[PDB]
RNA sequence: CCAUAGGUUAAUGAGGCGAACCGGGGGAACUGAAACAUCUAAGUACCCCGAGGAAAAGAAAUCAACCGAGAUUCCCCCAG
RNA sequence: UUUUGUAUAAUGGGUCAGCGACUUAUAUUCUGUAGCAAGGUUAACCGAAUAGGGGAGCCGAAGGGAAACCGAGUCUUAACU
RNA sequence: AGGACCGAACCGACUAAUGUUGAAAAAUUAGCGGAUGACUUGUGGCUGGGGGUGAAAGGCCAAUCAAACCGGGAGAUAGCU
RNA sequence: GUAACGGGGCUAAACCAUGCACCGAAGCUGCGGCAGCGACGCUUAUGCGUUGUUGGGUAGGGGAGCGUUCUGUAAGCCUG
RNA sequence: GUUUAUUAAAAACACAGCACUGUGCAAACACGAAAGUGGACGUAUACGGUGUGACGCCUGCCCGGUGCCGGAAGGUUAAUU
RNA sequence: AAUUCCUUGUCGGGUAAGUUCCGACCUGCACGAAUGGCGUAAUGAUGGCCAGGCUGUCUCCACCCGAGACUCAGUGAAAUUGAACUCGCUGUGAAGAUGCAGUGUACCCGCGGCAAGACGGAAAGACCCCGUGAACCUUUACUAUAGCUUGACACUGAACAU
RNA sequence: CUUUAAUGUUUGAUGUUCUAACGUUGACCCGUAAUCCGGGUUGCGGACAGUGUCUGGUGGGUAGUUUGACUGGGGCGGUCUCCUCCUAAAGAGUAACGGAGGAGCACGAAGGUUGGCUAAUCCUGGUCGGACAUCAGGAGGUUAGUGCAAUGGCAUAAGCCAGCUUGACUGCGAGCGUGACGGCGCGAGCAGGUGCGAAAGCAGGUCAUAGUGAUCCGGUGGUUCUGAAUGGAAGGGCCAUC
């Protein structure tokens, strides 16, 4: 049968143009305060997955 | 640890507030301070210190 | 009551002598000013020499404490 | 996506967006598929005549990918700029 | 007291068996979650009632989206 | 066989014969190979039945953005060197 | 008279030896205890599994018991061999 | 049970120095042969008078093959 | 007297006796979704549970804790509204 | 002391000699009053100790009678078993060798016997550990729950008075 | 309309009484030559009791489960994240139940900037004065100081003092560093706006290196991004924060 996602997955991870992923930084929930504004402007914009972990990621997002 | 968290709050009604900590045992008025609030693009003074 | 250790810092020299460097480059992560900034060297607030312009990195004693400077040299 | 129980990539990173259900009823046209219509006018409904655009689209735009050589009526959809410019510049007649 | 329960007889019909499918009444745990209780396994296995050649379902107090479709059932898509 | 390491006094087998373990289905991706090619391919089903029909659909030719939206650009920001 | 005494049948099982692929999956031999009682025995019957029954040892419930047996869930699961 | 050169035995067959010869391996060379990876002139679906190098191997990856039963080729071919 | 049928027969279990407690009968209590049945065709000199365990001398201090019984102005408090 | 670690406690008895036994002492590590305390006649296949008698229990065995063992005939198993042309020593070595090294010894094959070794056979150690194993058991572990109990509503009505 | 006496009258509590529900494992009659059952008559209780739904409490009586790892075996003990030094073999990194110490903060000034200043200790002499307070000189030259461990730094001071202030700014960020990743860190320069300073300039927190906690689920405020017919709203998203 049709391979299930993981839908966990498919709701941190959007798949690019050239293949890749990108997913929202961690870090940026909560404790906000103790955090330099430097540290959380960096977090703000979405980041794209390493090469150690494409696998993992596409492992759990066939159909992305 | 003792020193709690506070929110300054901007007066020119945009909503805009910095966040940081306060001893309150300790000078325990109201900090005012002059800040940059990013709706109007001005240094604004804020107020509030719980 | 003796086993702990903290993380090591990864500090000391990045860029060596006449190694060329683009603007940004850091040079060298330090506990303090044990070498001190020269010309198109900035220190940041860990104290860490970084360059400011491209070009090569030149280390020098200087001064009449004989510190140890660190510049960049324009190729 | 087990990572040995250290906390997985997955559920480590914050979930972020919504889906917009305006998005499954907004597909884009190329100028390539503006020639495919029968009858020299591009409206919603004809693009579905000619299997360009899903049976349950609403909303249609044409987008400046590949080329337009043909005089063409665009009806009750949005045009891009860069396609707006290839529909005139070949006896295009867009219409709001 | 009426009556009613109750009694006797007649006539008609049922009773039990049977593989699966069907509908209904009840309903697990192992297991998986790398432990476990929510959750899962699964309304599965199992027990029970009843039916038929199939059963159930079925002629909109349904969908739709301001255009319209026109009962139910099954198949492929929609779509992991 | 298991091991850092086994003649090992570590494991297994008395012998022969026969049987005895990486399969199958569906999804998905990569490679090879073939077909067609900015197009490729049909599913159920119909049936002139391995034909032909069926293009409902799926993928691809456009992406960016949480989204509206914009679109070879887009997002970000009041605006970007 | 007696949960009295000695002692056979009968019921039991303290010791020792034998045997331990036994004659026997618990016996034999010599001795040992009870032996009118809370005794023993025949026939039939009732109690059913988280249940029974237990003068209580987790004992016994068809040579099986800290949850019987048979069938099914079931190819449970087995990061182990 | 000699049992503290492996033994026999050795006063060198011990030790130190100074040398020249020999033995000594699946190392090197020599002869013959297979294969892999390259690079080369003629010439070409290249293969060679050629040339260079490599070729121990568990887990493990890659490549090419053997044979077995069955289907077609096969109402053919072999076979009293 | 009883017991680990099949390595323990004992100082273990039981025992008469003692006490505490429950129980007024449609008894408590127990088996039972229930009906009912036992208790008992008994009725507090009875029945159930618990502990101790003939007999003899006796059984001392402690109710703070935990339970059990009782008390109740106040406080806290569910569904509901 | 069925309770005492220290402990074979101290003293005494009994014995030539007594970690046991008996008695008393108190220093009760860590008795104690119905999870009873202290006694207690009788009883016990009960535990411990002493003595008389008795004896092959023993000093220390000897002989005898029978059933086996041995021989013949007949029938005819078993566990085990990688293959075996299956010696000692010393050493070496997956660290305790028939199998390696060196050495020594040894003609080939049975039968009766003995069990030192073949880390002999038997049972995928039962101790110890590990597994994000299992089962029962306990509890003021967690979460539930039958049961018990509280109240509200329903079955559930009428009046009188305050 | 402020106020305030009453009852047909609505439902509240209590008390008493009743009977017709309900009960009866009281008597009696019949079904029926039946200690079941039912009906009937009667008495006794009687709106109680009892049962259903809901609800609080109790609840090893029963069930499902949990009860960590490292570890010179395991257990007891100790340890589990972060910072500093040594081990560490002159780049980085580098283990032990190796050796030694700290952290889980503090600060609207202890931050920014301008301007100014430079210690410890001893010596000599001097009212209360001790060996050590304060004053003056001298020698000394950082042998001090750093909000808190240690290390490296610090006089152009980063150390002490004062004035003005909020750059403990917002959006971005060339390029580097360090990490398996998550991430962490350094950062010129740009835009906007500010402070200090005459000006050059400095300022995106503190001499630096510890002072911390992913995701989920929610909360708060902002933002008309989305808004399941449509307009809204709910909720969701996005930004800030808990
Ligand atoms: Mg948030
Ligand atoms: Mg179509
Ligand atoms: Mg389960
Ligand atoms: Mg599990
Ligand atoms: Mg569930
Ligand atoms: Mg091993
Ligand atoms: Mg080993
Ligand atoms: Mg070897
Ligand atoms: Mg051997
Ligand atoms: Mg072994
Ligand atoms: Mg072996
Ligand atoms: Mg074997
Ligand atoms: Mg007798
Ligand atoms: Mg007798
Ligand atoms: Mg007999
Ligand atoms: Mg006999
Ligand atoms: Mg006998
Ligand atoms: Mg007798
Ligand atoms: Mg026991
Ligand atoms: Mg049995
Ligand atoms: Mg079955
Ligand atoms: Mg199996
Ligand atoms: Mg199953
Ligand atoms: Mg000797
Ligand atoms: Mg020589
Ligand atoms: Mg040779
Ligand atoms: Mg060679
Ligand atoms: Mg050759
Ligand atoms: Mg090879
Ligand atoms: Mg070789
Ligand atoms: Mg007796
Ligand atoms: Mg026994
Ligand atoms: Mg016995
Ligand atoms: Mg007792
Ligand atoms: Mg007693
Ligand atoms: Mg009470
Ligand atoms: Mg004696
Ligand atoms: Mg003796
Ligand atoms: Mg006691
Ligand atoms: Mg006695
Ligand atoms: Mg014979
Ligand atoms: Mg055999
Ligand atoms: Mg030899
Ligand atoms: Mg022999
Ligand atoms: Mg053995
Ligand atoms: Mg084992
Ligand atoms: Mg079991
Ligand atoms: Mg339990
Ligand atoms: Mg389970
Ligand atoms: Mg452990
Ligand atoms: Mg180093
Ligand atoms: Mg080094
Ligand atoms: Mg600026
Ligand atoms: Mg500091
Ligand atoms: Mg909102
Ligand atoms: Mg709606
Ligand atoms: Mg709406």
């Amino acid at each position: 049968p049709k391979i299930k996602t993981v839908r966990g997955a498919a709701k941190r991870f959007k798949k690019t143009g050239k293949g890749g992923f990108k997913h929202k930084h961690a870090n940026l929930r909560h404790i906000l305060t103790k955090k330099a504004t430097k540290r959380k402007r960096h977090l703000r914009p979405k980041a794209m997955v390493s090469k150690g972990d494409l696998g993992l990621v596409i492992a759990c997002l066939p159909y992305a | 640890g003792i020193r709690e968290k506070i929110k300054l709050v901007s007066s020119a009604g945009t909503g805009h507030f910095y966040t940081t900590t306060k001893n309150k045992r300790t000078k325990p008025e109201k900090l005012e301070l002059k800040k940059f609030d990013p709706v109007v693009r001005q240094h604004v003074i804020y107020k509030e210190a719980k | 009551r003796n086993g702990r250790d903290s993380e090591a810092k990864r500090l000391g020299v990045k860029r060596f002598g006449g190694e060329s460097v683009l603007a940004g480059s850091i040079i060298v992560r330090q506990r303090g000013t044990k070498f001190h900034a020269g010309a198109n060297v900035g220190c940041g607030r860990d104290h860490t020499l970084f360059a400011k312009a491209d070009g090569k990195v030149k280390f020098e004693v200087k001064g009449p404490k004989n510190r140890k400077f660190i510049s960049i040299e324009a190729e | 996506g087990f990572e040995g129980g250290q906390m997985p990539l997955y559920r480590r990173l914050p979930k972020f967006g919504f889906t917009s259900r305006k998005a499954a009823i907004t597909a884009e046209i190329r100028l390539s598929d503006l020639a495919k219509v029968e009858g020299g006018v591009v409206d919603l409904n004809t693009l579905k005549a000619a299997n360009i655009i899903g049976i349950q689209i609403e909303f249609a735009k044409v987008i400046l990918a590949g080329e337009v050589t043909t005089p063409v009526t665009v009806r009750g959809l949005r045009v891009t700029k860069g396609a707006r410019a290839a529909i005139e510049a070949a006896g295009g007649k867009i219409e709001e």
